[PDB]
């Protein structure tokens, strides 16, 4: 019906936003925990042949550290992506001045789009999202423990502590279902925290290649 | 897991593969010691943690499944 | 033919032959698995 | 490394014993002077015990780090269980 | 590097590492399945 | 510690595995002292408390007093600490043992 759609769109929406609050973005608790009827007495009852239309739901955030420091996230027309859209996006975040921005993709993208992110990778830091792989937050999922990113300074001493080469630590793959969630790249860290039987806590230590 | 009604959290399976393509490799790090205990521990026997532990972790250090 | 060079180092680390970590102690807990023994919380299970 | 900054744990491991108890028990059967008054003994790898247990092994124990340095301890500096 | 004798290991074993270099002082590893010491000097 | 131990063990399955058998060394302790459990105890409770905080720094599976180190160090002892002031607290210490 009119309303699974409607219905995919809040609750994709909702993991967005956990999504950008666990990577430090400014997100308001009112829309962490917006319900489907306040998300429809926001947008509307149906996304076909009314308001809650690809692209109107677009979002905007800000860093908690930095206010300049800013992200989208873009719900496109097209169910596969061209670089007709990307480029357009491109020309945004030149606009905004948006550094990254997040597309959620509902069905795929053109090989040459899926390239054209890695020829702008550098420049402007565009990541893609399946709609599927958003009707679900995997880090509230039991198995998947607490992540956290460290800090240069973190890993520094962390090394300097255990006298370790970064390639002496285990490792995650960048696309690794987390990795990505958290928006982690290549020679980062991430400070993995979970329960032991035996000690009560262990923390591991990832490098993402 | 996307299905309404269906609890995310908590639903899991048995293969693996599927584990650490939606769930990644340290989801992989306990389901795949929860497999290696439900094969001991069906006909009542016991293994120290340690050893279940320690063969997860080098099966998994790599960063996928080995 | 994998696990045989994974061993306890002096660091107490539990390292390969490449010296990997595979874990930053042994057991998650540094322990024997010979001393230890089965034992009760106590402070678990009781009602407030 | 010097004394300080010893990290690694205090006691003597049982591979530590093995090994000293038999390098110093083929020492003591190679002539080597024995540190302690053997009351009749003859046995080398009894001795070897016997000086184990007095503290009395003129061996030092070169533990090497995963980053390849090294803490050297004499072996009476060891605590000693066995 | 020298090779001494076990015999060698009493108080004069520095001196006798000398004495049998003026005939032919680093850290002296024991060779594993032998007695004999090996000084490099 | 009882939040803590309600998130490492959701079941509620109180059966654990430790160094340290505390009951057992307790009876031993009865036993070896020839403790009459029907008399008052000289033991002043808060050397119960001042002994296992002072045992607890002894019990050091990570060395150094860098803080990573000192996380370290409580993680790795975390569940034993746990148990060992569930045991060696100052009421049962008065009432049971």
């Amino acid at each position: 019906d009119d309303e699974e759609e409607t219905y995919r769109l809040w609750k994709i929406r909702k993991t967005i936003m956990q999504l950008c609050h666990d990577r430090g973005y400014l997100v308001t608790q009112d829309e962490l925990d917006q319900t489907l009827e306040e998300f429809k007495a926001q947008f509307g009852d149906k996304p076909s042949e009314g308001r809650p239309r690809r692209t109107d739901l677009t979002v905007l955030v800000a860093h908690n550290d930095d206010p300049t420091d800013q992200m989208f996230v873009f719900f496109p027309e097209e169910p596969k992506v061209g670089i007709k859209t990307i480029k357009v996006y491109c020309q945004r975040m030149q606009e905004e001045n948006i550094t990254r921005a997040l597309i959620v993709v509902q069905q795929g993208m053109t090989p040459s789009a899926k390239q054209s992110l890695v020829d702008m990778a550098p420049k402007y830091i565009l990541e893609q999202f399946l709609q599927q792989e958003l009707l679900i937050n995997i880090t509230e999922h039991e198995l998947v423990p607490e992540h956290v990113v460290m800090t240069k300074e973190e890993v520094t001493e962390l090394l300097a502590r255990y006298k370790l080469r970064e390639n002496q630590l285990p490792r995650i793959q960048a696309g690794d279902p987390v990795a990505r969630y958290f928006g982690i790249k290549r020679g980062q860290v991430v400070k993995i925290i979970r329960p032991s039987e035996t000690a009560g806590r262990y923390i591991t230590y990832r490098l993402v290649q | 897991l996307s299905e309404k009604d269906v609890d995310p959290v908590r639903t899991t399976s048995n293969d693996i593969v599927e584990i650490f393509t939606v769930l990644g490799i340290e989801a992989v790090r306990k389901a795949l010691e929860r497999e290696l205990y439900h094969v001991i521990s069906f006909d009542g026997s016991y293994v120290n943690y340690r050893h279940l532990a320690l063969l997860c972790d080098t099966m998994t250090c790599r960063g996928h499944l080995m | 033919k994998s696990m045989e060079s994974v061993m306890v180092k002096y660091d107490a680390t539990v390292r390969n032959s490449i010296n990997q970590v595979v874990q930053l102690r042994y057991g998650e807990d540094g322990l024997a698995g010979e001393s230890v023994e089965f034992q009760n919380l106590a402070t678990l299970k009781p009602s407030n | 490394q010097a004394n300080q900054k010893r990290i690694t744990t205090p006691y003597m491991t049982k591979y530590e014993r093995a090994r000293v108890l038999g390098t110093r028990a083929l020492q003591i059967a190679m002539c080597a002077p024995v540190m302690v008054e053997l009351e009749g003994e003859t046995d080398p790898l009894l001795i070897a015990m016997k000086e184990l247990k007095a503290r009395k092994i003129p061996i030092i124990i070169r533990r090497y780090l995963p980053d390849g340095s090294y803490e050297d301890w004499g072996v009476d500096e060891l605590i000693i269980s066995d | 590097e020298i090779l001494l004798h076990p015999r060698y290991f009493g108080p004069n074993l520095l001196n006798t590492v000398k004495q049998k270099l003026f005939t032919e002082i680093g850290a002296g590893v024991i060779q594993p399945g032998r007695g004999f010491v090996l000084y490099p000097v | 510690d009882r939040e803590v131990l309600r998130v490492i063990f959701p079941t509620g399955d109180s059966k654990v595995v430790l160094p340290c058998n505390l009951l057992r060394m307790i009876w031993n302790a009865q036993k070896i002292f020839h403790i009459n459990p029907r008399l008052p105890s000289d033991l002043h409770p808060i050397k119960v408390v001042e002994g296992v905080k002072e045992l607890s720094k002894k019990l050091v599976i990570v060395n150094g007093d860098d803080p990573l180190s000192r996380q370290a160090q409580e993680n790795a002892t975390l569940l034993f600490n746990i148990h060992l002031r569930s045991t060696l607290c100052s009421r049962r210490m008065a009432e049971e043992f």
